């Protein structure tokens, strides 16, 4: 079986830039096709026999190369081309697909908006409690979260959920949930969620006190 | 045109069998073949099998063989695939792809074209439960400004094709939905709505959650916490 | 590596199979556009071809009946066997050969039928005096060689018409011997006297009541009598589990076909049974004489052994006749037939010694070669006969059959049968010239450039006008073109001087070192 | 080659009369060619079979023929103490018809004759006879040379010497061009065979009606032999005449003995005094060699060549060592006093029991090519088993081993199509000799008419070399300097009596040897390596010539530079006449 490896796994570019992707085969395949799959899990066809554009493709995407390593080039990249591109060979008789390359967008830095929510009365009568911290519109995507219970860090029962890049303003959202028994929740007053980002050295701290309304 | 339609999500217990369908509308359905492509949730598109609609030539892929049997129905114009002896590692999305002829890119035979929407197959032994919905109001002691946020957790349910929205889609601005995480063999997601300080709590904001696997729809109103 | 199949048939499945017996065809259709579909099976498995999608028929010689050869023909509940195997199903792919062996054995103590055809013209009168006791004297002599003997009788003079018979004066039609003192019977063509009987004294009883005739010419028409004794099985009484001997006695020439036109008779002999319920050859004065080929064919079909028991002055003639009718014998008869018993016994010995094979219903696409494993083990290549045998001795024959081309009908049958024996070997031949992927061929398919060719066995096969992997380009205006771009650079040669350019697409030629692939044929 | 098998003429006669058993042409005083046909079983006056002869005029549609009247009543006379009787029941009249000038000789081979003198008789034997008729003037005569009055005891005491009682004269009759009738009597001299010759004028002038026994003054009969080979030889089963010794004053009879020397067979070339000159022995025992003999000049040198038939010959196949198919032997006459040696050609049939070679007919110059042809018959041949006639053409070395034409039977099974043939006479005056084939099983005569033949002549003219260095032509709709040259092609048609509406297809091809992908030069009209054109030649005694424009490809397009270029022109008829001759012409040129 021929193994295809796309060297750039994650990319990012500003609108109005040149972008290149490389898919280097292992057995000197003739022709190599490229499929575009967006967020939504439905990969279309984008290029066939490594130099021909399928119908509907703009005149910006190009393919070039031969032998063992092919490449795909985008010139003047807008926000409409941000997907994952896969390469196909079908010159052996496993037709093997590439691992895929993710493509992102460069934008302006945005300070995250941090909010915290305590458990609900229904969840308190249910038998437990859940404290959550939400982060809205942060850039770049690499952020750190931390939970503190009455001045002590907790490393158990923490669940973090990320977000995919949106197609409007290219922001990201963060969710940190901590679920604990109601008896232990009532034994502690102050809780805190802390967010550490590259925008500012000092982390954003949001603290709340149980039974304070 | 050419449209390929796939069936909806299938929940299967381990050791069972699955009946995938791909209904083709357009062209002739006797002059173009049909593939099947597996896509794991960590990327990696894997060729599975093959079928010629006129005569059932089912060539199979890298060590798939009896793990997938392909059949066709030329009367209703629909291609089926049967997965046998399911295992927890077979929880991925299965596409059906066409096959460009005439040109077929000179020699590289493959062109695919016209992929199906993708049928997620979920493998588990547990049963489907009714989810629990928890609304979230802001903290009383947190200093308020010209912006407020409300939350909605859906916890304790089984596979998640869902569509979460606020006020039945009346407010599509500032809505954030997060992918469901798996814990205790159950799914849990959260949703956030951010508005101004004049919109809430002056107006009513309602969280709607519909689960098209248990036929349960829950609407909850966000209200500030009392003393 | 490279072989004959690699660079001979690469256009169709049937062309692949017809190249050589060792060829195989990989009708797998997930293979890339253009592949070594036709080559040996081992490297097709190496080519990652599907084991279920490989067309490789192997010719075989499958036996269907192998009953053991019998030890004695005494008891004979219609179960004596002399040829084993008896039925064989042969399957041959084209331009291939298959070999099989048969064993022929003359079972001891086999029942025998003797039919005595006797010329009865006037010069054959004293013989009638030395035959009146042949039924009792032949039964004693042939009792030691067989345990079930049946004997018959016949007669003949010649056609009773125009210049052969006397028609004047009117008293000469009642008896032709008017001028002589004695009287003879009215002249006849052939009359059946005694049907094959187990009782022997019936021959003596039915031969003392006979009398001679008289005709004009010297030759006598006994070939008509031979034909009517051969083809009238039900009237004569021929058995099926027995050795048929036809003892034909004469002392003059014989009339051959087209010799009847002197009597006004021009209708050819059709070789049917015309002896009526009066025991007389009815169509004697209306049908010609039988030729040598037709007489031989009717003797062969009914398994008759013919014994010309003729007098000295004509022996040579019949010897030269016996070289054109296979399976016969010549014997010297005295003037008064005082030695016809010993002639019969010796001729039976000579028939029973030799074993000769014959092929029936063999079609034009098959050729056969024999190797006789005779006494001991000394194979005698090219020989399909053995001599000097005895009673009970067995011989073996090794047969090789070759087929040239693909016959139109894939179901034929022929017979290998010893001459004069009832038992035969039947071969049912099936030709494997068509592979199973050609039955489900789909025509006018979009897979052959919008219905410009047929798509069977995974390969586009198109007629005039188009060519290629999927019949892409036309040759009407393909010679003059600017599509010379088949190499990376203009100065470089086309296909690296290692392949042929067709419509701007390089196709690599075959190499003995290995396989050549690539867009510009730069691989190996 | 040019015998029309679609438009036939059928002449039919009474049912069960064996019409077409023996046939011939007949040219009267005015030159009209009627047909004479025989019917050896036609009913007579007493509703008994006595044969007959039918004189069919020529009608383009066919139908019923009239009949010539012959005496069909028994005759008896009383001369001295003897009573002479002739018996005509089942006489087989018309079994052999021949025609000379305006005289038709129809022979009854099996007519009986008996002499009674007190108690002694000469017995009732088939002496045979031949009835001569002159239709326009109505004269009738009879010839029978084997009628005698000797009593039986004399023959018995003389060891049956000179025993002409069983003659069957008229079995096979031929009239020499000097006016002399030659009859073969296979039964004469006690089934030895004899031959009888007498002038036609002397037969007519010596006929006195009512006198049953008389002798012609100038007749001469053959002699008997005591050689044991000759016994039962049927000498005279078939006769022919010709010229086989270089002297034009004499004539050399050719007789067949198919049962000669213990069923071997022979053909003897005697002379006018029945002295042998050569004997050709048979090849196989009981193959019936000498059944049919023909004498024609099949190699165009002026000297007659012999053809002999063996209907029952058994050829040796592979699986079966013998298979009866028939054979024909061709003996070409050598120069000087050399003897006719080994056969110069052996023709063998294919269908089993086909009786190939049982009727040979010299067709004459069938297609006006200068060399005479023959037509052989297989009455029971062909894949269906109904009959065939195979036409063999003549070349300088003898005959073609392959039949240029094969005619299949238009009659049902058992008709015996081809038992009798005739040719070498033009019956409709279209310049070519026709053929008439008898089928006595179906009681019909089928007339095949020869179609005019077309000799085609093709000429191809091209330059002897090409210079790629000089360019003078440009491709249509573009501008590219290429080397070009003209190709001239000429097509003509000739023949005798050619229709005025004629056209031919000419296929012109360039670069014959190389495949279509490797064709270097192409045409400047449509960029093709070949073309097909239509030419109308109606009345064009001069060839039509047309010049076409051809160009060479680029120098780099092709790699070969040493293999010569070959151009071909082929001419065929469009998909009424038969085309033969020079149709394919090839010419080569090389840089
Ligand atoms: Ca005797
Ligand atoms: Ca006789
Ligand atoms: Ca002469
Ligand atoms: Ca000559
Ligand atoms: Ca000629
Ligand atoms: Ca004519
Ligand atoms: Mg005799």
């Amino acid at each position: 079986q021929i193994v295809l490896t796309q060297s750039p796994a994650i990319m990012s570019a500003s609108p109005g830039e040149k972008v290149t992707m490389t898919c280097s085969a292992s057995s000197s395949v003739s022709y190599m096709h490229w499929y575009q799959q967006k967020s939504g899990t439905s990969p279309k066809r984008w290029i066939y026999d490594t130099s021909k554009l399928a119908s509907g493709v703009p005149a910006r995407f190009s393919g070039s190369g031969s032998g063992t390593s092919y490449s795909l080039t985008i010139s003047s990249m807008e926000a409409e081309d941000a997907a994952t591109y896969y390469c196909q060979q079908w010159s052996s008789k496993p037709p093997t697909f590439g691992a895929g390359t993710k493509l992102e967008l460069k934008w302006a830095d945005a300070a995250p908006t941090v909010s915290i929510f305590p458990p609900s009365s229904e969840q308190l009568t249910s038998g437990g409690a859940s404290v959550v911290c939400f982060l809205n519109n942060f850039y770049p995507k690499d952020i750190n979260v931390k939970w503190k219970i009455d001045g002590s860090e907790r490393q158990n029962g923490v669940l973090n959920s990320w977000t995919d890049q949106d197609s409007k303003d290219s922001t990201y959202s963060m969710s940190s949930t901590l679920t604990l028994t109601k008896d232990e929740y009532e034994r502690h007053n102050s809780y805190t969620c802390e967010a550490t980002h590259k925008t500012s050295t000092s982390p954003i701290v949001k603290s709340f006190n149980r039974n304070e309304c | 045109e050419v449209q390929l339609q796939e069936s909806g999500a299938e929940l299967a217990k381990p050791g069972a069998s699955v009946k995938m369908s791909c209904k083709a509308s357009g062209y002739t359905f006797t002059d173009y073949w049909m593939h099947w492509v597996k896509q794991r949730p960590g990327q990696g598109l894997e060729w599975i099998g093959y079928i010629n609609p006129s005569t059932g030539y089912t060539e199979y892929n890298q060590k798939f063989k009896d793990k997938a049997t392909l059949t066709a129905d030329k009367s209703s114009s629909t291609a089926y695939m049967q997965l046998s002896s399911l295992t927890s590692e077979d929880s991925a999305v299965y596409y059906c792809a066409r096959w460009r002829g005439v040109y077929r890119s000179d020699v590289h035979y493959y062109a695919m074209d016209y992929w199906g929407q993708g049928t997620s197959v979920t493998v588990s032994s547990a049963k489907t439960t009714a989810p629990s919905v928890y609304p979230l109001a802001p903290v009383c002691g947190d200093t308020t400004g010209s912006s407020v946020t409300l939350g909605c957790l859906v916890k304790g349910y089984f596979p998640e094709p869902v569509t979460l929205t606020w006020n039945s889609g009346s407010l599509s601005s500032g809505v954030h939905t997060f992918p469901a995480v798996l814990q205790s063999d159950l799914y849990t997601l959260s949703s956030s709505v951010t508005v101004t300080s004049s919109a809430a709590p002056s107006q009513s904001i309602t969280c709607n959650v519909a689960h098209p696997a248990s036929s349960t729809k829950v609407d909850k109103k966000i209200e500030p916490r009392g003393p | 590596g490279p072989n004959i199949c690699t660079t001979r048939g690469v256009s169709s499945c049937q062309q692949c199979l017809a190249v050589s017996p060792m060829c195989a065809w990989c009708s797998d259709e997930a293979l890339p556009l253009g592949s070594p579909r036709c080559d040996l099976k081992e490297n097709l498995l190496k080519d990652n071809c599907a084991p279920e999608s490989i067309e490789f028929p192997v010719s075989e010689a499958r036996v269907l009946e192998d009953r053991p050869l019998s030890d004695k023909g005494s008891g004979d509940s219609s179960q004596v066997t002399q040829v084993s195997p008896q039925r064989i199903a042969l399957r041959l792919r084209p331009d291939d050969s298959k070999n099989f062996s048969i064993q022929v054995r003359q079972v001891e103590d086999y029942p025998v039928d003797i039919y005595y055809l006797m010329d009865l013209s006037y010069s054959m009168k004293d013989d009638l005096w030395s035959i009146q006791n042949l039924g009792t004297k032949l039964a004693t002599q042939m009792r030691k060689l067989t345990s079930n003997l049946r004997i018959g009788f016949g007669a003949f003079v010649d056609k009773p018409v125009s210049p052969y018979m006397y028609i004047s004066p009117p008293e000469a039609l009642e008896n032709p011997c008017y001028d002589m003192k004695t009287t003879c019977l009215p002249m006849f063509g052939y009359k059946h006297v005694l049907t094959l009987t187990d009782q022997v004294t019936r021959f003596n009883e039915e031969v003392k009541k006979q009398s001679v005739s008289r005709n004009r010419d010297a030759p006598e028409g006994g070939f008509d009598a031979i034909m009517q004794a051969t083809v009238c099985d039900e009237k004569i009484g021929w058995r099926n589990d027995a050795s048929h001997l036809l003892v034909f006695t004469t002392d003059a020439k014989t009339h051959i076909a087209l010799d009847g036109r002197l009597a006004g008779i021009v209708q050819p002999n059709d070789g049917q049974c015309h002896v009526g319920s009066d025991n007389h050859y009815s169509a004697s004065t209306t049908m010609d004489y039988p030729s040598l080929g037709l007489m031989t064919e009717k003797l062969s079909q009914k398994n008759i052994n013919l014994i010309f028991a003729v007098t000295e002055n004509v022996v040579n003639l019949y010897q030269n006749y016996s070289e054109l009718i296979p399976g016969t014998t010549v014997g010297v008869l005295s003037m008064d037939s005082s030695n016809v018993l010993q002639l019969i016994v010796d001729a039976y010995g000579k028939i029973r010694s030799k074993v000769e094979l014959e092929v029936r219903d063999l079609p034009e696409e098959l050729s056969l070669s024999f190797n006789a494993t005779c006494l001991n083990n000394e194979v005698i290549p090219g020989l399909k006969s053995c001599m000097g045998l005895k009673i009970g001795d067995t011989v073996s024959f090794s047969i090789e059959a070759k087929v040239r081309g693909c016959p139109q009908e894939k179901e034929k049958s022929f017979t290998i049968k010893p001459v004069g024996f009832k038992d035969s070997l039947i071969v049912q031949v099936t030709f494997d010239c068509d592979c199973a992927c050609q039955a489900q061929a789909e025509p006018n398919s979009h897979r052959c450039n919008n219905g410009n060719g047929t798509f069977e066995c995974g390969v586009c096969r198109c007629g005039p006008g188009w060519l290629g992997s999927q019949c892409e380009c036309s040759e009407e205006d393909y010679r003059p073109s600017q599509q010379d771009e088949c190499s990376p650079r203009e100065g470089q040669p086309v296909c690296s001087q290692r392949g042929e350019c067709l419509c701007g697409q390089c196709v690599c030629h075959s190499s003995d070192f290995g396989k050549i692939t690539g867009k510009y044929c730069e691989c190996d | 080659l040019n015998l029309d098998p679609v438009q036939l003429t059928f002449y039919a006669g009474p049912n069960g009369s064996q019409f077409g058993f023996s046939l011939d042409f007949h040219k009267d005083s005015h030159g009209r060619v009627a047909i004479v046909v025989g019917a050896p079983r036609t009913l007579g006056p007493s509703q008994e079979e006595t044969g007959g002869v039918f004189l069919c005029p020529w009608r383009a549609e066919g139908g019923q023929c009239p009949s010539l009247l012959f005496d069909l009543r028994d005759e008896t006379r009383n001369v001295g103490s003897q009573t002479l009787q002739t018996f005509k029941a089942r006489q087989g009249l018309g079994a052999s018809v021949v025609s000379w000038s305006d005289v038709i000789v129809a022979c009854a081979p099996w007519q009986h004759w008996n002499v009674l003198e007190k108690t002694e008789e000469a017995e009732k034997t088939p002496v045979g006879s031949c009835f001569l008729a002159q239709p326009e003037s109505g004269r009738r005569a009879e010839y029978s040379p084997c009628r005698g009055n000797t009593l039986s005891r004399i023959y018995v005491e003389n060891d049956f010497s000179w025993d002409k009682r069983y003659c069957e004269a008229g079995f096979s009759s031929v009239v020499t061009q000097a006016g002399e009738l030659v009859l073969g009597a296979p039964g004469g001299y006690y089934f030895l065979g004899l031959l009888a010759q007498a002038p036609v004028a002397d037969i007519f002038s010596s006929y006195r009606p009512g006198i049953l026994l008389w002798h012609v003054s100038s007749q001469s009969l053959s002699f008997d032999s005591s050689n044991p080979e000759y016994f039962d030889g049927y000498w005279g089963y078939s006769v022919a005449v010709g010229e086989f010794d270089g002297d034009l004053n004499t004539t050399e009879y050719v007789v067949g003995a198919p049962t000669w020397s213990w069923t071997l067979g022979a053909v003897e070339i005697l002379d006018s005094y029945y002295q042998r000159l050569h004997r050709l022995r048979g090849e196989q025992m009981a193959s019936y060699f000498g059944h049919s003999v023909a004498v024609t000049d099949v190699n165009g040198d002026g000297r007659h060549d012999l053809l002999v038939g063996a209907p029952l010959y058994m050829e040796s196949r592979a699986d079966r060592k013998l298979a009866e198919v028939g054979r024909v032997y061709l003996f070409l006459q050598p120069r000087g006093p050399h003897a006719l040696g080994a056969p110069s050609l052996l023709l063998t049939g294919t269908q089993l029991y086909g009786r190939f070679g049982s009727a040979i007919a010299p067709l004459g110059d069938l297609d006006r090519d200068g060399y005479n042809d023959i037509a052989v018959a297989a009455p029971y041949g062909g894949p269906s088993g109904r009959g065939q006639v195979l036409v063999f053409l003549g070349q300088s070395e003898g005959l073609r081993s392959r039949p240029s034409q094969v005619l299949d039977s238009p009659f049902p099974t058992g008709s015996a199509f081809g038992f009798s043939l005739r040719g070498a006479v033009d019956i409709d005056d279209n310049g070519y000799p026709d053929l008439i084939v008898g089928a006595y099983g179906a009681n019909q005569v089928a007339v095949y008419r020869a179609q005019p033949v077309v000799k085609a002549s093709v000429q191809l003219l091209v330059q002897d070399s090409l210079n790629p260095a000089v360019k003078s032509c440009v491709l249509p709709q573009t501008k590219t300097p290429v080397s070009c040259f003209n190709i001239q092609m000429c097509v003509g048609a000739t023949g005798h009596n050619i229709p005025q509406k004629l056209s031919l297809n000419a296929e012109l091809q360039l670069d014959r040897q190389k495949p279509r992908q490797g064709r270097r030069v192409l045409l400047l009209g449509s960029q093709q390596a070949g073309t097909t054109l239509n030419l109308d030649l109606g009345g064009k005694h001069s060839p039509i010539c047309h010049t076409t424009m051809a160009f060479l490809r680029d120098e780099a397009d092709f790699r070969d530079k040493l293999s010569p270029i070959v151009l071909s022109l082929n001419v065929s008829l469009p998909p009424a006449v038969v085309l033969h001759g020079d149709t394919h012409v090839q010419e080569q040129t090389r840089i």
